[PDB]
């Protein structure tokens, strides 16, 4: 069921001149190259990128934002405990601490809520949570938006 | 706006839903043209919030991840060949908003071909805060709407970043309700910090690189390593192996 | 030996090697004796060295685990009702002997009562060492046959100590060639420590739980953890909900 | 495929009296008491167990026998972590750091080779390892018995 070639269909898929043409994409022709999904001269030619958004999520913390922070827990690339420790840093407040959530009767990750901010990690899916967890990613989508935390039981 | 309407795509299946895609001019000096995809809830789901949804890279495009693979109405077939609906997309219940960007990812596109050099942060962010004030001119209908960011891996910087032009920005229309990040930077020395123990705990890395990581590279960022952290890494990579390092326990694409 | 042979088991499908079973007396006086599970490699791969493999708890039965949901040869088909063959078998490449231990785990007995509340390293590690001596004389064409000691969980304390007898022992018979221990108890300190960082890394504890756990439990054993060590794994236990500890990334038994 | 549930086959299995037969098991109906997987009496009334290994370790490994230890990484019982430290405590030096082994084409999971032990992981595994990597589990016991490192490529 799980398909690690998707990118493969992308790419195939986009390159369809029916395709762009439904989409409205390359309308002139124009775009005389092929269609990618990342540019890795950009990738590769990146300028300006601060080291740190915490004060940012300071700000918007306090200009009283909604704030939730997720992560698929067996992604290798930007790890549940690099999250764990950058949230930490800034020093919320635990309104609820550390626990289990569930989609019917399955723990579909962890959660811990603090004083404006809420961290959700997702039990065994990548760095692409909505593609290796779909139904707890909808989830977590649902209760962010209701602005609701992660459901016990 | 009804211009941007999408009838069918090739090879999709029938919806209950529509969706809008094409370009918004965010740098009419440099012909910097932005390129979309509205994939809207149903109607019993209206009305609906309104979520701009960010895939990182830098350099990777909204539309192929985001929207193809991952919390997109659709996934697309082998080959190329066609489209299935995704069981449980985000459009079942808010209206997504795929961004591709900065110009020159995905359709996005630069008439400046320098601009491809020279990315990055402030200018993706600006960039994408015009191509919201433009877009809501051009989607009236969504004024007001409560409207939320999201995005994951280096859209923990393009997120934040544009969430607080637009809280600063002032600007009435966009109902900024709040943001959502994904495996996202948040702090290079942090996020430095807890990669090299989440390697190690999973055992993707020796003592000794685990040690020479942590000694290499936690004064850098996570984009610009310094050339020991890379001295690093390349090794910390020779060690993991043949795995697919954004999904541990699941196989890589033999194609 | 010829006695403790095996024809075919309940619903047991045909194989090419021949099994044995039956008790062997370790403690005379006490009225122990130990229930074995030989299974044998087939005619192709022999002679095949002989394996004694020893599941953990501490009271853990090797025919219970190891023989039948690990290594063993044949998996029960729900409901006890029958037996499929295991593809992946250690008895294709070694003589395998599922020892259940000790006296009164599985089929293993003791005449005295009192055993059952005594158990130990030590006692469990001198009677295993006498059913050796004893099954040896009992299947002579296995003397001086290589010999290995493996082992999993509690038996990383069963596997060396036992290996430790023997190796000093300066019996002729055993050719004890080396051992092997999967997940197992080595050092309570250490494991402590590194149990806890793995658990944190999982996301499996909370900030302040990991921290509870480091302060409670690093002076203590695995098997006799202080008052303190278990309020807090009673915490642990807690954050970590109803998931399988024993496997992350899988399904609980729902029956 | 998986099945959690087995304990509760192999229950039913033992419990039956042609099986017991057959195994030559409770020859005398003697056992009255019915059987069980493990002994919660034992396993509660445990006596003693010393803190460390590592000093058998350091004489069997000097005595010259071959010394193996493994670890199903995804296990969070006695996790992997913990054997890493522990080993580590022996300070034995490497003779091959840390490498990704291979079956087939995939990677089976870690190996890193001191003197005088080979420590070895098994991608994707739970506390029983035969159970969860069957075909990676089987590898790793033929190399054990051939005392031949977990292969490469
Ligand atoms: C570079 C900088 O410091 N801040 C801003 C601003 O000055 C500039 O007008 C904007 C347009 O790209 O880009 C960025
Ligand atoms: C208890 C101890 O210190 N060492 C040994 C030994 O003294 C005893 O003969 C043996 C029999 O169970 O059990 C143990």
């Amino acid at each position: 069921s799980y398909d690690p070639c998707t990118e493969r269909y992308s790419t195939a898929y986009y390159n369809r001149r029916d395709v762009q043409m439904a989409l409205h994409a390359n309308v002139t022709g124009a775009m005389n190259y092929t269609w990618a999904t990342c540019s890795d001269t950009i990738n590769t030619h990146w300028h300006d990128a601060p080291r740190s958004m915490l004060p940012i999520y300071r700000e918007l913390i306090a200009a009283g934002l909604r704030i939730w922070v997720f992560s698929g827990d067996t992604d290798a690339v930007v790890p549940l405990t690099a999250t764990r420790y950058s949230i930490g840093a800034l020093g919320l407040p635990t309104t609820t601490s550390w626990y289990p959530w569930y989609d019917d009767q399955e723990v579909g990750g962890w959660s811990q809520v603090y004083k404006g901010l809420t961290l959700v990690s997702v039990r065994g899916a990548g760095h692409e949570v909505p593609l290796h967890r779909p139904r707890q990613a909808l989830v977590l989508f649902q209760y962010f938006l209701q602005g609701k935390p992660m459901p016990g039981q | 706006h009804a211009a941007d309407r999408i009838a069918r795509l090739p090879g999709q299946p029938a919806v209950d839903f529509d969706m809008y895609s094409g370009y918004i001019t965010v740098d009419e000096g440099a012909g910097r043209s932005l390129f979309y995809l509205l994939q809207e809830a149903p109607e019993d789901a209206q009305p609906a919030p309104l979520v701009l949804w960010l895939n990182g890279g830098p350099g990777c495009s909204s539309v192929a991840y985001g929207a193809s693979e991952e919390l997109g109405a659709f996934r697309v077939k082998p080959r190329g060949a066609g489209l299935v609906l995704n069981e449980y997309r985000w459009n079942k219940v808010a209206n997504v908003l795929f961004l591709d960007s900065p110009a020159g990812v995905g359709f996005s596109y630069t008439n400046t071909s320098s601009d491809i050099y020279t990315s990055g942060d402030n200018r993706t962010a600006h960039d994408s805060y015009a191509f919201l004030a433009k877009w809501f001119e051009r989607f009236p209908h969504y004024k007001y709407r409560d409207f939320y960011i999201a995005g994951e891996s280096y859209a923990g910087h393009y997120v934040p970043e544009l969430s607080q032009l637009v809280h600063r920005s002032k600007n009435p229309v966009i109902n900024l309700k709040g943001f959502m990040v994904g495996n996202g930077l948040i702090d290079d020395y942090h996020d430095y910090v807890g990669t090299f123990e989440f390697w190690w705990n999973h055992g993707i890395v020796s003592d000794d690189t685990y040690r020479r990581l942590k000694e290499a590279c936690l004064h850098d960022s996570f984009i610009h390593p310094s050339p020991a952290c890379d001295a690093a890494t390349d090794v910390a990579t020779a060690e993991q192996g043949n795995i697919d390092m954004y999904s541990l326990y699941t196989p890589v694409c033999n194609i």
